[PDB]
C-alpha cells in the first residue's frame, strides 16, 4: 500500500482550498517570493511591450497540510496538483495582453512541517514605456509588478526569499550557466522592492506589491552598421 | 479558518445564481458601476477602434448572502469565486471587435451585510467615430456605453459610482492626453 | 425573488425539462425559428485576405411549450432571464465563416415569456468570406 | 419528444463513449472517410501552408447504438451530440499549426441499424 | 466492447492520478523518453527561437493499471484518455514563448502488463543561442532541454529511448539541413 496515497487522504479528506491557512481571521499569511528570469524574449517598441520567460518561486506555510515523515513511512515531500491547495493568487498587475496568471499550473510540493512550495513557469508580456530620446543608444527601465489579485496586505504579505547563506534575494535571480543574453538587450540591473501603501484611515485596508526593475541596455550594433 | 468553511457551506447550500438577489421579485437590484481606466493601449483611426485596459468595479447587495459574524468566529468578509454567484451582465454596447462582456471571472469580496464588490479586469475595444479633419492636431471624443444586456431598468438598475472615471492608476500615454472624462 | 425561484424549480425540476430534446410533441414536427440580424457596426473588409469583419446582434425567437406558466399562479411574473445552457437552443451558426468561429461570441441569457416564447439576442463578432471584385 | 427521450435513455444505459465498439476481440471498426471542400482559403508560400475549409464525412457502425424502430414509435434515426458517442480519432496528421481536430463537434446522425454518420466542419492549415 | 467497458470501469473505480504509480513510495518511476522530430517549422534569428513539430513518446509502467486478459475476454491492450491517469510532467526548460508542457492530451495505449505508451504531439518553441557570424553560411547548434518540472531523480527517473532523435518521419526542410542530432 503506497504511503503517498495514505498521506494524500490524510491531508485532503477534510481540506478547504478556498480558505486562507490562518487560524484567526485577522492573521496574515507571509509569502516568500523569488522571481527567476530564464529568457528576455523581446522588447517591442511599437507596442511598448516587454516579453519575458520566468518562473516564480512561491513558498509559504499551511498548518492544515502539516505531517511528520515518521508517521508516513519516511515521506518528506508530496507532489499534488496546485488546484487542490489554497494559493495566494499572485498575478502580474502591469501586463499588457490581459494575461495575469502563470503559463503552466505545475504541482505544488508539500514538505513535512506544513511548508508549501509552488514553482510555476510563466510567459509575461508587460507594459514598458520606451524612453525614445537616445534611441538606438538608449537604456530602458521595465517594471514587473506582482501582487495578489484577491487579498489585501492584512490578509497576505510578501517577503523576499533568502539564498543558502541567508542573504535576502531582493532581485531577479538569473542562472548564469543556463542564461543566453538577448540579441539586442543586455540586463544591467534588476533590483526588487516590496511596497506597502493605501494604509491611511480614509483609504482603509492596506495594499502591497513587489516591483522588480529591469534596467536593460540596448546593444546598438545593428543600427550602427546598417543605418 | 474552519469558520469560513462552515459559513461558505451554509451560504451556498440552497443558493441559486440564476435568480436575481433580492427578497421580492417586484424589487429592483441596485448596482453601482464605476470604471477605472488603467491604460489607453491604442487608438486605431482606420477601423475606428479604441483599445483600453480597465477595471469595472460593480457593487451590489445580495439578499441571501448575509450572516452574523459572531456566529462564525468573527468573520466579517470573505472572498468568493464570481462564477458561483449571480452577477449583473454588463456589456459594452459599442464593442468593436473585442469581448462583449467580462471574461476574467475574478473573485468577489463579500461582506457580512451582503454587500458584494467585484472589480474584474477587462480590455475594452470600443467603436469611436474618428474625425480626421485636424489630424495630426485632432481632438477625439471616445465613449464606452455599458449596460445590462438582458435586464431592463424595471428589474436591474445601474447607477454611476462617480461623476467621472477613476484615473488615479492611469498609466501615461505617449500619444494622447486625456483633457476631460465623464460618465452619464 | 421567491416567486421566480419557485417558478424555475417548477419549470426545470418538477416537470423534468430536458434541453437535449426539441420542443415538439412528435419527432415528425419541426420547430419554427424566427431570425433577424442587427448590424452594430461594420468593422472592416480586408481586401487582401478577402474577409468581412462585422459586429452583429442575432435575434432568435422560438416557442417552447414546456416553458409555459400562468403568471397569476406565480406572483404575476411574466418574463424570466435564464442562462442559455439550461434550455434547448436552435444552434444557428455562420456557415460561411473563414476563421473557424462558427458560433456567437457572448452567450447571453434567454428571455422566456409566460406564453412560451423564447427570445435570445446573442451578440457576435464574425469574420466571413467575401470574394472581392477588383475590376 | 418523449419517445426520443426514452430511446436515448435506452441507448446510453451502460454505454462507454471511450471504448471502441468491437463485439469480439479482434473485430476491426471500418471507418469510411470522405472530404467535402467548402473553400480553398489560401496557399501561403512564405509559411508553406495550405489553408482550407472542409466538411469531413465519416461513417462507421456502432453495434451498441442499434434499435428496432417498431418498438420506438417508428423512430428510424437520431441526432446526437458527438461527445456522447464513441468517435474514431481521425485527425489531420500533416497539420502545420499544431491543430489536429475539427472546428466544431456538432452532431452525429445515428440510424436504427447502428450506422453513424458524422460531418463535422474543419478549418485546416496543412503543410505543403 | 462489453469486456473493455467492464475492464475500464474496474480499472478506474479506486484509481488515483495524484500519487506516483508505484507499489512502494521508495521505488522510482522509470520513464523512457524519445523525441521524434516531424518538422522544422522556423528558425527566428532575431528573437533566437526555434519552432519545431514533435512527438514526445513517453513510456512507463503503472502498477495499478494491470489485469488478466482471461478475466476480460482476451483483451490485451486498450486505449484510454490520458487525462484520467498519472503522467510525467515533462517540461521544455528552455521554452521561449510557446507552451512549457504538453497541452494536446491524446490517448495512451495501455497493455495488460501495466505498460503505458503515450505519444502526444507538440509545437516546441525553444530558446537557442544563434550565431550570425557566418550568415548566410552559418551553422546553428540548437537544443531542447526536457525534464520533469516537479519531480527529482529520486522519485521519477527519465531515460532516453535512443541515443539520437527519431528522424524517420522528418519532413524535408527547404531552408535547413540537419547534419547531426543527439540526445544526452
Ligand atoms: C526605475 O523605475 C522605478 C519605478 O518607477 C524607480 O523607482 C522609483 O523611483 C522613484 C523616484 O523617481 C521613487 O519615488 C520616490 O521615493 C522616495 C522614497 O522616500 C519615501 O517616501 C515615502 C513617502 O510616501 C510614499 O508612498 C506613498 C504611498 O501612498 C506615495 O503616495 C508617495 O508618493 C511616496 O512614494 C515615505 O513614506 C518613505 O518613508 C520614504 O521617505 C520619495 O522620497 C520621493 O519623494 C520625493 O519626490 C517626489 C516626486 O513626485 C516629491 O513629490 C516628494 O515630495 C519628494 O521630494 C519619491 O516618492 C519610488 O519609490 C521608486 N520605486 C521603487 C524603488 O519601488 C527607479 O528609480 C527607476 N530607476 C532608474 C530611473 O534608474
Ligand atoms: C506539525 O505537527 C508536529 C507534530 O505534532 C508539530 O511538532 C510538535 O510541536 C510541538 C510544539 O508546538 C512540540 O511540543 C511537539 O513535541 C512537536 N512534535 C511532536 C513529536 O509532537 C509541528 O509543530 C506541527 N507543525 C505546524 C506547522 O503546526
Amino acid at each position: 500500500k503506497n504511503e503517498e496515497l495514505r498521506l494524500y487522504h490524510h491531508l485532503f479528506n477534510n481540506y478547504d482550498p478556498g480558505s486562507r491557512p490562518v487560524r484567526e481571521p485577522e492573521d496574515t499569511v507571509t509569502i516568500s517570493l523569488k522571481v527567476t528570469l530564464t529568457n528576455l524574449i523581446s522588447l517591442n517598441e511599437k507596442e511598448e511591450t516587454l516579453t519575458t520567460s520566468v518562473w516564480i518561486g512561491i513558498d509559504w506555510q499551511d498548518y492544515r497540510l502539516n505531517y511528520s515523515k515518521d508517521d508516513f513511512g519516511g515521506i518528506e515531500t508530496l507532489r499534488v496538483p496546485s488546484e487542490l491547495v489554497w494559493l495566494p493568487e499572485i498575478v502580474l498587475e502591469n501586463n499588457i495582453d490581459g494575461q495575469f496568471g502563470v503559463a503552466y499550473d505545475a504541482n505544488v510540493l508539500v514538505y513535512e512541517g506544513g511548508s508549501v512550495t509552488w514553482l510555476p513557469p510563466a510567459i509575461y508580456r508587460s507594459v514598458c514605456a520606451v524612453e525614445v530620446t537616445y534611441f538606438p543608444f538608449d537604456w530602458q527601465n521595465c517594471s514587473l509588478i506582482f501582487r495578489s489579485q484577491t487579498y489585501n496586505a492584512e490578509e497576505v504579505e510578501f517577503t523576499f526569499a533568502v539564498d543558502n547563506d541567508g542573504k535576502t534575494i531582493n532581485k531577479i535571480d538569473i542562472d548564469t550557466e543556463a542564461y543566453t543574453e538577448n540579441g539586442e538587450w543586455a540586463i544591467d540591473f534588476c533590483p526588487g522592492v516590496i511596497r506597502r501603501h493605501h494604509g491611511g484611515a480614509t483609504d482603509g485596508p492596506g495594499e502591497t506589491d513587489v516591483i522588480y526593475s529591469l534596467i536593460i541596455r540596448r546593444k546598438p550594433l545593428f543600427y550602427v552598421i546598417n543605418i | 479558518s474552519e469558520h469560513e468553511t462552515r459559513l461558505v457551506a451554509k451560504l451556498f447550500k440552497d443558493y441559486s445564481s440564476v435568480v436575481r438577489p433580492v427578497e421580492d421579485h417586484r424589487q429592483v437590484v441596485e448596482v453601482t458601476v464605476g470604471l477605472q481606466l488603467i491604460q489607453l493601449i491604442n487608438v486605431d483611426e482606420v477601423n475606428q477602434i479604441v483599445t483600453t485596459n480597465v477595471r469595472l468595479k460593480q457593487q451590489w447587495v445580495d439578499y441571501n448572502l448575509k450572516w452574523n459574524p459572531d456566529d462564525y468566529g468573527g468573520v466579517k468578509k470573505i472572498h468568493i469565486p464570481s462564477e458561483k454567484i449571480w452577477r449583473p451582465d454588463l456589456v459594452l454596447y459599442n464593442n468593436a471587435d473585442g469581448d462583449f462582456a467580462i471574461v476574467k471571472f475574478t473573485k468577489v469580496l463579500l461582506q457580512y451585510t451582503g454587500h458584494i464588490t467585484w472589480t474584474p479586469p477587462a480590455i475594452f475595444k470600443s467603436y469611436c467615430e474618428i474625425i480626421v479633419t485636424h489630424f495630426p492636431f485632432d481632438e477625439q471624443n471616445c465613449s464606452m456605453k455599458l449596460g445590462t444586456w438582458t435586464y431592463d431598468g424595471s428589474v436591474v438598475a445601474i447607477n454611476p459610482e462617480s461623476d467621472q472615471p477613476d484615473l488615479s492608476n492611469f498609466m501615461e500615454s505617449g500619444e494622447w492626453v486625456i483633457k476631460e472624462s465623464r460618465g452619464w | 425573488l421567491n416567486e421566480e425561484e419557485r417558478l424555475i424549480r417548477h419549470l426545470f425540476q418538477e416537470k423534468g425539462y430536458n434541453k437535449e430534446l426539441r420542443p415538439v410533441a412528435h419527432k415528425e414536427e419541426s420547430v419554427d425559428v424566427a431570425l433577424a440580424l442587427t448590424l452594430s457596426n461594420l468593422i472592416s473588409l480586408k481586401e487582401v485576405e478577402e474577409t468581412l469583419t462585422t459586429n452583429v446582434w442575432i435575434e432568435h425567437g422560438w416557442t417552447d411549450n414546456r416553458l409555459k406558466w400562468n403568471a397569476e399562479e406565480f406572483g404575476n411574473i411574466s418574463v424570466l432571464r435564464l442562462p442559455p445552457d439550461m434550455v434547448w437552443l436552435p444552434e444557428i451558426v455562420l456557415e460561411n465563416n473563414n476563421d473557424g468561429s462558427f458560433q456567437i461570441s457572448y452567450s447571453c441569457n434567454v428571455l422566456v415569456y409566460h406564453y412560451g416564447f423564447v427570445y435570445w439576442l446573442p451578440p457576435a463578432i464574425f469574420r466571413s468570406s467575401c470574394p472581392i471584385s477588383v475590376t | 419528444s418523449e419517445a426520443e427521450g426514452r430511446l436515448r435513455e435506452k441507448l446510453f444505459s451502460g454505454y462507454d463513449s471511450s471504448v471502441r465498439p468491437a463485439r469480439e476481440v479482434g473485430d476491426r471498426v471500418r471507418v469510411s472517410v470522405g472530404l467535402i471542400l467548402a473553400q480553398l482559403i489560401s496557399l501561403n508560400e512564405k509559411d508553406e501552408e495550405m489553408s482550407t475549409k472542409v466538411y469531413l464525412d465519416l461513417e462507421w457502425t456502432d453495434y451498441r447504438l442499434s434499435w428496432d424502430p417498431a418498438e420506438h414509435d417508428g423512430i428510424d434515426s437520431l441526432r446526437i451530440t458527438a461527445e456522447s458517442v464513441w468517435l474514431p480519432d481521425v485527425v489531420l496528421l500533416n497539420n502545420n499549426d499544431g491543430n489536429f481536430d475539427v472546428a466544431l463537434d456538432i452532431s452525429v446522425v445515428v440510424s436504427s441499424d447502428g450506422s453513424v454518420r458524422w460531418q463535422p466542419p474543419g478549418i485546416y492549415r496543412s503543410s505543403c
